[PDB]
């Protein structure tokens, strides 16, 4: 609810101007448990009051923050605004103290005011701060106007022994060493309170954030009967985090999690019988975040009746998105059906399996199919991956005479086993049916059956025209992953290395080889949400590989600022550096600079006129700005690069559309 | 095994004083909350006060702003509620109830509901105390013995507030008993009666004996009724 | 703030009953009601929208409907007929509802009322005590009128009604008088015109002060 | 066209069939369909002839539109249906002055929020505020709506698609008859000024747009002026301000860095006043025309995609922050200016 007016009461002398400057709950603000929690912490830390009962009141359909203050007596020396700023006896001399010097100096006659015993209640509070008393009873003997104000006090006996029971994790000697109110000193109520706070803090530091105190008593014999309860997870349950789901109720379908129970169970690191090591919880939440299908996870401790140490820890889980269907179609003269539709389902069947159908079409005779299935972990297995993806690509390249049209049918399969949570070894095979087509009207075949190309009025024999051939290949690859999140990684390392060697038919039937190394890393940049990202792609291939399967450099995937396939060859190395900035939750500003070039083509098609030797030379460079906006309907990318340095191509702006 | 017992209750005159005590039996007051509520006779429950230890917050609800104090010390694991200047509405039972927040971490002291409730203690503020029952020998002329409808009675008037029973042949003729709860007889005392039904064949010549017991004042009066 | 609830409700065994509880607070308001047995002590059976872990026969449940909180109790049981309260937790202010009572629903009958005039013991003291009673009129819905000297009565009567019995389950309301001796002597005909839903048309009782 | 679907929202389709040379007679012909998550549905069969074949500069055209606009934030007006068939004919007094008379017929059905309005046995409708019933009328309103308007427009822009310098002033006076609750004749007027001039440097164009309009209180609540959204006032939700008196002024600085993208920085301000409506949903009804004028500013991307024009807008509500929201997103084509 919003706020209509902040009407503060009881703030009779503590400045309304000062508090309204300090308080951030102005009119029209938002009401949230975290918001008022932070506000309560802020005003408590400010020190403009000792005790506050800030009760928000509903008013005019909004919230009226009513703050009930109990100000201290030691901030008036600021002199830049300030708080709350005939009697003859105080009577009842004490035993341990004289309660005349102490009172009349620290508390009485300055804060005692000789009457109005609210600051005298504060006086007994500071006596508990010195702890030298236990209970103070102000009995005002007002006679004929004058008052005696007898202050019947109870004095704390010195502690004879300090006994800790049920610690069971931290040795009692260290606990006693941390203790401030040692035996032989007077029992001290507020020092006892701060000592318990420090004990809790020490337990927090040693890795146990779920320990309470229960009892902190001292009997008449001056025996500080200290009690500490550890808190041992007896049962850990998982239910979805029911946040402010506007427009939705707590229906049985809403609160149930589509993801199966075993997926969450195999990821939890907290184990029963252990005292809630917060590092274990941090590891569990890190794993759950790295799973990708979640956005936020919180824990909650609930007591089990009849079991003091028992804690029924319950995990809260947020689901982001399982099914998606995004598509965009442009048509009508000029180009063709420029359709880019997807059916990504990255929680298909609730088993974390990624399942998706992708269709793409463009003006440059591009057609794409992809039925990708991937299981990062088979149900009840020892971390063994699985998946298969069938793809068809009717790629067209009008700039190549011999390879005007390229058809592809592929059915790949990859299975992998993980040597830990960061090393992944996998073997993946595929089968391809490729049909190559030449440019009609540019290649002439004579009656002998051979093909000739006319350059400066002479015929050159060109072979491999209209090539149709199968293509079988396998590759064992190892990958190293440390990214925190797959969708929007912020810090980590990602190295992939595959060695490919397969058999191909058609022209020059034989067995070809291939290798590829790709490194991706991230680290923190200039400021908040500024992430520096580095990607270097490397790969070599034997000359026996088919021309269509040779490495391509260009486009929005590898090298911006140049057309697709600007560089071709059997040796490719592309390095890219990006600076992504997350200004909000729906847009992202990215500045990128990339460089790379393929080498050693030695191909038949004379279309490639930039065949350059000397690996590591003539490396084209590009840079530009990019927009990575997180639309409510799905991720989307925009890229604009300027070809800089050596300007082999005279083109300027470049546009790219992708997810 | 957790339970609470209330003690220190008693009988006072208006403007008097008392001290009510509630003792824990398995939990420690240093972490729990201990809330005091009262239930006026024939009325609803009403919060009185609550002392959250572990936080040192002790504020009383509405009618206890300056009259009573609630103080709890963990040495004897008990909470003490002071009484003074009690008035007419203060005549009620008093329950001490522990408040429990569903969160195990005991830095969350919000009440969220009272589960463990004590036995309760009766405190009466009425004046004109320590007087005999002064019962009324209500001996009706029958003149109506139609059968199963003859209503007999043993009226009790201006008797000292206390639990007092009414008997009928020492409880032998209990069919159709209608002994009523005591009701304040206007000014300063309570009053009550009883009804039983007897057949017509016995008429009224059957011997019905009434018995009353004013135990706190040490009075036991045995009565009788004849037409 | 007042947290009012409908005081009187009647139901039957196996029925589904509800009890609204009005409120006026912020989003962080949580309610928790107790089945106060009529003899010993209340017992918690809901936290804010969920039941207590130990004591519940999976019957009592409820939720929040805006500023009104209700209960969805399952088929009623013989031991659940008691007084049910309501409460809400603001920033250190425990408020309790007026409370509701749950009992069986059944038919009506007709009582047999007497008039017991004071004996000589009261007559020498100077007070007047006249009583008439209503029994086996179980659907209480109580309404009682009195009349002295055959005309009227005002305020002097006191009321004392016993709740439903264990076996007959009916009610036993009685009303008794306390008047000075001069008015007791001066009036002529003693009466209490008692009528209500289970009493049908008013039944006129009479006592002409001529009790020989 | 662009379609997003599958859980969360619905068929978030935005498809067009714009043909701005249809039949080769310069006639603009197009079908536009829109759908959004907030129960929006849009139809538009717009036809416009700026010059009839062999005539003395006489315009013509008609556009039939259906709009199943939804507003879940209004209790009385949860769902709004519209069927409209407008027609405009105009004659030009030169190459810059255009006088035109345009009529329309509307079928509107209003719907209240189910579960929030209770009707008693007497047939009247009551709304519960602080445990009391308030009689609310006009619930479930269905009514025809006929109106005409003669308007004059002054145009000097060099190009309609991407104007760089000129002036554009439109002024219409509307008065029509409506049925249903409070049957009667209502009035309306609207003045909109658009101008451009050269800015800091090359391709930097400063653009100014001020929209003004007043309406008599007799107009239906659904037909009252709305302020908000990406069309009128950025940084606020659609219909943030409602009333019978609207004035919105916007200033933009568009930069043409290339032929396919455009950088635009915009700052706008405005507020509707004098609503006096029945629905208590509008809690910001403020009098004193010319007061509490909310202000917004932000950056916008107007990129010329090879497949068609496209707009992106992000505004920050600045100055008086009545609404606590921050970033705002907008998806549209064309240009607001």
């Amino acid at each position: 609810l919003p706020i209509k007016s902040v009407e503060v009461v009881n703030n009779q002398q503590v400045p309304a101007s000062l508090i309204k400057n300090t308080l951030k709950l102005k009119e029209g603000a938002k009401f949230s448990t975290e918001a008022l929690l932070a506000d309560f912490n802020a005003l408590k830390e400010t020190g403009y009051f000792e005790d506050v009962i800030l009760q928000p009141v509903s008013y005019d359909g909004g919230v009226r923050i009513v703050v009930d203050v109990v100000e201290k007596e030691n901030v008036v020396d600021l002199l830049k605004e300030k708080g709350v700023a005939v009697l003859s006896s105080v009577k009842f001399t004490g035993n341990k103290r004289v309660t005349t010097s102490e009172l009349l100096d620290i508390t009485q006659l300055k804060a005692g005011e000789y009457f109005s015993r609210s600051r005298v209640e504060d006086a007994q509070r500071r006596l508990l701060a010195t702890g030298k008393f236990s209970e103070v009873r102000p009995d005002a003997q007002v006679a004929n106007g004058k008052m005696a104000l007898s202050f019947e006090v109870v004095e704390n006996p010195i502690v004879k022994s300090v006994i800790i029971t049920g610690n069971n994790t931290i040795p009692t000697s260290t606990i006693m060493s941390e203790l401030t109110t040692k035996p032989g000193s007077v029992q001290n109520y507020n020092n006892l309170r701060e000592d318990r706070d420090k004990i809790l803090g020490l337990y927090q530091a040693q890795g146990y954030t779920l320990v309470n105190i229960t009892d902190m008593s001292t009997d008449e014999n001056g025996t500080l009967h200290i009690s500490i309860v550890e808190g041992i997870v007896r049962r850990i349950e998982v239910k979805k985090m029911v946040t402010k789901q506007k427009g939705n109720r707590r229906t049985p379908n809403d609160d149930v999690l589509k993801t199966k129970d075993y997926v969450i169970d195999r990821e939890i690191e907290i184990q029963p019988g252990k005292i809630f090591n917060v590092k274990e919880y941090d590891a569990t939440v890190d794993n759950l975040m790295r799973l990708g299908i979640f956005k936020n996870v919180k824990y909650e401790a609930r007591s089990i009746p009849g079991d003091p140490e028992g804690i029924d820890l319950i995990l809260l889980i947020d689901e982001d998105r399982t099914a998606e269907l995004q598509g965009g179609v442009a048509y009508g003269s000029e180009t063709g059906f420029l359709g880019t539709l997807s059916l990504k389902d990255s929680n298909w069947r609730g088993k974390n399996q990624q399942f998706g159908f992708t269709f793409e079409k463009s003006n440059k005779n591009y057609t794409g199919f992809a039925l990708d299935f991937y299981d990062p972990w088979i149900k009840d297995t020892d971390r063994v991956s699985w998946g298969w993806g069938a793809y068809r690509t009717s790629y067209g390249d009008e700039d190549s005479i011999l390879f005007h049209e390229i058809d592809t049918i592929g059915f790949r399969t990859n299975i992998g086993k993980g040597l830990g949570k960061n090393f992944t070894l996998s073997l993946g095979t595929k089968v391809e049916y490729i049909k190559e087509k030449h440019e009609d009207g540019k290649l002439r075949q004579a009656n002998n059956g051979k093909w000739y190309y006319k350059e400066k009025n002479k015929w050159r024999e060109i072979e491999g025209v209209d090539d149709k051939y199968w293509l079988w290949s396998i590759y064992p690859y190892i990958s190293y992953d440390t990214r925190n999140n797959y969708l929007n990684p912020t810090s980590g390392f990602y190295g992939k290395f595959q060695v490919e060697a397969g058999h191909a038919g058609g022209y020059k039937s034989g067995n070809f080889g291939n290798a590829t190394l790709e490194l991706r890393t991230y680290h923190k940049g200039l400021f908040k949400n500024n992430i520096f990202a580095y990607k270097v792609v490397g790969g070599v291939a034997t000359n026996n590989t088919k021309e269509s399967q040779k490495f391509w450099v260009g486009g929005g995937n590898s090298l911006r600022g140049y057309d697709g396939g600007f560089f071709k060859g059997s040796q490719k190395l592309v390095a890219t550096i990006e600076n992504r900035t997350q200004l909000n939750d729906i847009i992202g500003l990215v500045v990128f600079a990339d460089a790379g070039r393929a080498w050693k083509q030695n191909g038949r098609d004379p279309s490639y006129t930039r065949d350059n030797s000397r690996f590591g030379h003539n490396i084209g460079t590009t840079a530009g700005v990019g927009i990575r906006l997180n639309t409510p309907i799905g991720p989307l990318r925009f890229d604009f690069g300027w070809p800089v340095g050596n300007k082999m191509d005279d083109d300027g702006m470049k546009f790219y559309f992708n997810m | 095994e957790v339970q609470l017992v209330e003690s220190g209750g008693g009988l006072v005159q208006p403007g008097g004083s008392l001290r009510l005590s509630c003792a824990a039996s398995g939990f420690n007051v240093y972490s729990s909350s201990i809330h005091w509520v009262r239930q006026a006779p024939g009325k609803g429950l009403e919060w009185v006060a609550s002392i959250y230890s572990y936080y040192g917050s002790t504020y009383y609800a509405d009618s206890v702003k300056g009259r009573f104090t609630i103080s709890a010390d963990t040495s004897k694991n008990t909470a003490y509620l002071q009484m003074n200047s009690l008035r007419a509405e203060d005549t009620a039972v008093y329950y001490c109830a522990r408040g429990y927040s569903s969160y195990w971490l005991k830095s969350h002291q919000w009440p969220y509901g009272f589960d463990y409730w004590g036995q309760g203690t009766l405190v009466t503020v009425s004046s004109a105390s320590t007087k005999g029952p002064s019962v009324f020998p209500l001996a009706p002329s029958s003149k109506s013995t139609s059968g199963g409808t003859a209503a007999l009675g043993c009226l009790v008037k201006d008797y000292f507030p206390e639990p007092v029973t009414v008997s009928w042949n020492s409880g032998a003729l209990t069919s159709g008993v209608h002994t009523f709860p005591a009701v304040l007889q206007s000014s300063g005392l309570y009053s009550l009666s009883s009804v039983v039904t007897v057949p017509s064949s016995s008429l009224g010549t059957q011997t019905y004996i009434c018995n009353v017991n004013h135990k706190p004042s040490n009075t036991k009066v045995d009565k009788k009724v004849e037409p | 703030q007042m947290t009012q609830s409908p005081s009187s409700l009647s139901a039957s065994v196996g029925d589904r009953v509800t009890i609204t509880c009005r409120a006026s607070q912020s989003v962080s308001s949580a309610v928790a009601w107790y089945q106060q047995k009529p003899g010993k002590a209340p017992k918690l059976l809901i936290y804010s929208a969920s039941s207590l872990y130990s004591g519940v026969p999976s019957r009592f449940s409820g939720s929040r409907s805006g500023t009104d909180f209700t209960l969805t109790i399952s088929s009623l049981q013989p031991e659940d007929f008691a007084t049910y309260y309501c409460q809400q937790f603001s920033q250190r202010l425990v408020t309790f509802g007026q409370g509701t009572k749950v009992e069986i629903k059944r038919t009506v009958a007709a009582p047999s009322v007497f008039i017991f005039p004071p004996s000589d013991s009261q007559l020498k003291s100077g007070t007047a005590s006249v009583v008439c009673l209503l029994n086996n009129f179980y659907p209480r819905e109580a309404k009682v009128q009195w009349k002295v000297d055959n005309a009227l009565q005002s305020g002097n009567s006191q009321e004392s009604v016993t709740e439903q019995d264990s076996k007959d389950s009916t009610y036993s309301l009685s009303s008794t008088l306390t008047l000075s001796k001069a008015d007791y002597e001066k009036h002529k005909v003693y009466a209490c015109e008692v009528t209500h839903q289970g009493l049908s048309s008013p039944v006129t009782k009479s006592f002409n002060r001529g009790e020989c | 066209g662009g379609v997003a679907y599958g859980s969360e929202t619905g068929f978030l389709g935005t498809l067009s069939l714009k043909d701005s040379n249809w039949r080769g007679k310069n006639q603009q012909f197009g079908f536009t369909f829109e759908k959004s998550n907030k129960n929006y549905t849009g139809f538009a069969l717009d036809f416009y002839d700026p010059w009839i074949k062999d005539t003395d500069r006489v315009s013509w055209g008609w556009g039939a539109y259906r709009t199943s606009y939804g507003d879940e934030d209004s209790i009385l007006f949860h769902e709004i249906d519209t069927i409209g068939f407008r027609t405009n004919i105009g004659k030009g007094l030169g190459k810059n002055f255009t006088l035109s008379l345009g009529t329309k017929v509307e079928y509107i059905k209003e719907k209240h929020e189910d579960g929030k309005l209770r009707q008693a046995n007497n047939g009247k409708w009551y709304y519960k505020e602080k445990n009391k019933w308030r009689e609310i009328e006009g619930v479930d309103d269905k009514y025809w709506l006929w109106s005409i308007y003669p308007y004059i427009s002054y145009d000097t822009r060099n190009n309609y698609l991407n104007p760089t310098s000129g002036f554009y002033g439109k002024f219409q006076v509307e008065a029509g008859h409506a049925g249903g609750y409070k049957s009667g004749n209502f009035g309306n007027a609207t003045l909109e000024l658009r101008t451009y001039h050269k800015g800091l440097f090359k391709n930097n164009i400063f653009a100014y747009k001020v929209v003004g309009g007043v309406a008599t209180n007799n107009t239906k609540e659904s037909q009252k002026f709305w302020v908000g959204g990406g069309n009128s006032l950025r940084g606020y939700d659609g219909g943030f301000f409602k009333g019978s008196q609207k004035l919105v002024a916007t200033i933009e600085n568009r930069t043409q860095l290339n032929d396919i993208i455009g950088l635009v920085v915009f700052a706008d301000a405005g507020r509707a006043w004098k609503q006096n409506g029945r629905d208590p949903s509008y809690t910001r009804d403020n009098s004193r025309f010319g007061h509490n004028i909310g202000t917004t500013a932000g950056v916008g991307i107007r990129l010329n995609t090879p497949i068609g024009p496209l707009r992106f807008d992000f505004g920050w509500p600045v100055g008086n922050k009545m609404d606590d929201d921050g970033m705002k997103f907008y998806f549209n084509m064309g240009q607001s200016f």
